[PDB]
């Protein structure tokens, strides 16, 4: 047993450091020698869950409780197992357990904590990771944890002194080379230098290093020429986001419109199928789609991907929910490249590119990635709009303003042409409809809350039922067939004042960011601030900071998170967005753009604070992009104070969605097209990842 | 409900 105990700390010892199959060897010998030592067992579980070996995991855990009934510590990581497997009431079952065995386990605060933030009990998970800190003051992913809830809600008690916290917690992390506490994807919202963002991915790349170290595979070997494929580019697109998710609704289309002649297709879903048609299409369009999610041994993936023979592999997941990037340290393709939907570098010498443009990666800045940048001429943002929202493309109002009262739909057009007086106005083409029998039905239909009524035989839907009357068309899965009116009145805006938006996760926002906001509503008033409660517990706090800053109640309005279609057919009634500076409104740029409504922000260094500059240069819209505060709120007031210059950038933003490349598919793909063959070219004649900077 | 970017 002490010879056992030996074996024990060695294990331990080198599964801190990734020796992953030698600590597995070390805790079966130690079993070997003292088959009921109940740590042994433990932490043998602990290190097959890593592995991903669930079930076996499980067998180990309740053996150890079986031999040492009070063992906590063993409830509270059979509880992550099971939190891994799905299973959220066998892990509350085990976290509350371990606690009520040892109230004082800190830990097990922490893992308890967790599972009321992912349920979306942000209250209690606060109160679980204060307990932690409480019984552990030196606890960081508890601290760091706690911080990201906090920012979650907006609750920016102590702020600067928490930012010097998770900077300092972070900065030691990284000395003594353990896995920061601080997730990469979070990274960018707090005050660490480049150096320390690209560090904190870099450690969880070497995750995956370690964890395929186990299978032994030597490298693979990889084409040098498109022989094989008969003159074609191989590309494998690898996403867990096939299904429902901002990811296929920003690149659903891409595959389909890649050119067959010189491209070939292969869709790797890490997940499986949602029934929804995000998937139908792309597993329809792509050329050979491979569903991943029913091959859990990443050899075995990675297997297959490379004798499907991919040359270029894109990693459209980074550090997000799904990931496999176990699969890209294997390098089972010669290159190997980040793309859209993960708003950071790698860190990871695995990955070879990131594709990206001037806008939002500029050279100043390459040392923030451990990639060569990959420029797309444009913007590196791509969204489906146009074809998920071409009932958006025109619109109509009623009495003159352009976003009031509003009708969009594929048959609008002959609607209006079945009516008596509509007006055509030129923007600086809208259509008119008068006050009159129909324009007061319509707003009737409204008032009472009514799903829809039927005029001149057209279907005119109420836009707040959209999931009564065609829940497909809701979640923007299908184009709607009926016309649909929105309205300021639907969100309780008001008819008479600007309305500026931002309808992203309240996260995004900082204290520095509501304070521009609040001088800029002080600036111009009677207008409102129109956010969502996303979540809605973020409400108060939003409410209170601002109340401190001089505003009253009434000037931020807080509508509930909306199904897809609707959240992009109701920016069409604001007049203005306030993008938020730390982390730009990426997919919720697009959307709001897509509403014809103009953005002011505000590039940082970082790419998550540069993306909405990137969209709006591609738009063509230099006149909204700050260099600094003042600027943006100068831009913002205008926007709200100077209406005929607000009419010219609303008309501009309106035709440029259509005439510029943004939102452009077919465009984005065959230049998507080029920087891939610049990158075959490059590595084809022998050379390694560069710059492509056209 | 509705789908994000997430950790
Ligand atoms: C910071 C960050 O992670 N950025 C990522 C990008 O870098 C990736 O490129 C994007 C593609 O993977 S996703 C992500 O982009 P973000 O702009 O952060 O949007 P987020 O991740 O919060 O999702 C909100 C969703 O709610 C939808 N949405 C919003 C409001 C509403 O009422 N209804 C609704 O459906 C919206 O249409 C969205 O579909």
């Amino acid at each position: 047993p002490t010879h056992a105990d030996s074996l024990n700390n060695l294990a331990n010892i080198k599964r801190e450091q990734g020796n992953i199959e030698e600590a597995v060897r070390l805790y079966r010998k130690a079993l070997e020698v003292f088959p009921e030592f109940a740590a042994a067992h433990s932490n043998l579980a602990s290190v097959l869950q890593q592995q991903g070996k669930l079930q076996e995991a499980l067998m180990h855990y309740k053996e150890a409780i079986r031999i040492s009934p009070t063992f906590a510590d063993a409830y509270s990581n059979m509880g992550n197992t099971l939190k891994e497997m799905q299973d959220v009431q066998g892990a509350l079952q085990c976290y509350t357990r371990a606690i009520q065995i040892n109230p004082a386990f800190a830990d097990a605060h922490s893992n308890l904590a967790s599972i009321h933030k992912d349920s979306g009990n942000i209250p209690e998970a606060i109160a679980s990771y204060r307990t932690a800190l409480k019984l552990k003051p030196d606890f960081p992913d508890a601290y760091c944890n706690l911080a990201h809830c906090l920012q979650i809600v907006c609750d920016w008690t102590d702020y600067d002194e928490r930012m010097k916290k998770l900077v300092s917690i972070v900065a030691d992390q990284l000395e003594k080379n353990r896995l920061p506490s601080v997730h990469p994807h979070h990274s960018m919202l707090y005050p660490l230098s480049h150096g320390f963002r690209k560090a904190i991915a870099e450690r969880h790349g070497n995750l995956c290093l370690d964890k395929i170290n186990v299978l032994h595979k030597p490298p693979y070997e990889h084409p040098k020429d498109l022989k094989l494929s008969d003159g074609r580019l191989r590309v494998g697109y690898v996403s867990s986001d096939f299904g429902n998710h901002p990811t296929s609704h920003l690149m659903q289309s891409i595959p389909g419109m890649h050119n067959p002649d010189k491209f070939e297709v292969f869709c790797y879903a890490l997940s499986p199928d949602d029934g929804t048609n995000f998937r139908v299409k792309v597993m329809a369009e792509a050329n050979h789609f491979i569903d991943l999610s029913q091959i859990p041994c990443n050899g075995k993936a990675a297997d297959r991907i490379h004798q499907d023979g991919i040359h270029i592999l894109v990693n459209m997941n980074g550090y997000t929910k799904g990931a496999r990037n176990e699969l890209f340290a294997l390098r089972p393709a010669p290159i190997q490249a980040m793309w859209l939907g993960y708003p950071g570098t790698s860190g990871a010498l695995f990955m070879d590119y990131i594709i990206t443009d001037q806008e939002t990666s500029p050279a100043e800045v390459a040392e923030q990635y451990s990639e060569k940048l990959a420029y797309m001429p444009h913007t590196f943002f791509i969204g489906d709009h146009a074809n998920m929202f071409p009932h958006l493309k025109k619109k109509a109002v009623i009495d003159i303003y352009d976003n009031r009262i509003v009708l969009n739909g594929i048959d609008l057009k002959a609607f209006l042409d079945s009516l008596p007086d509509v007006k055509i106005v030129k923007m600086k083409n809208m259509p008119v409809i008068p006050m009159n029998t129909i324009a007061e039905a319509v707003i009737e239909m409204i008032n009472r809350g009514q799903i829809q009524i039927t005029i001149n035989g057209f279907s005119i839907s109420n836009g707040l039922a959209t999931t009564q009357i065609n829940n497909k068309a809701a979640t923007g899965e299908e184009v709607p067939r009926t016309i649909i009116v929105t309205t300021r009145s639907q969100y309780g805006l008001p008819e008479d004042a600007i309305v500026y938006c931002n309808f992203n996760q309240l996260y995004k926002i900082d204290p520095s960011t509501l304070q521009m906001w609040a001088n800029i509503l002080k600036r111009v008033p009677n207008s409102v601030l129109w956010l969502l409660r996303f979540p809605a517990v973020g409400e108060p706090n939003i409410q209170q900071y601002a109340q401190n800053m001089g505003l009253p109640q009434n000037r931020i309005i807080f509508s509930p998170v909306a199904p897809k279609e609707e959240h992009v057919r109701r920016g069409q009634l604001a007049d203005v967005c306030l993008d938020t500076p730390l982390c730009n409104g990426h997919t919720t740029g697009m959307d709001v753009l897509w509403a014809g409504t103009p953005m002011v922000t505000m590039p940082g260094e970082t790419l998550a604070s540069r993306v909405a500059a990137s969209q709006l240069t591609c738009l063509g819209c230099l006149e909204l992009i700050a260099k600094n505060r003042q600027e943006y709120e100068d831009i913002a007031v205008k926007l709200g104070t100077d209406l005929e210059y607000l009419k010219k950038v609303r008309g501009k933003v309106w035709k440029q969605r259509i005439s510029s490349p943004l939102f452009n598919t077919k465009q984005y793909t065959m230049e998507l097209e080029r920087l891939y063959l610049q990158m075959w070219e490059h590595y084809a004649a022998g050379n390694k990842p560069d710059h492509m900077i056209k | 409900s509705s789908r994000v970017t997430v950790s």
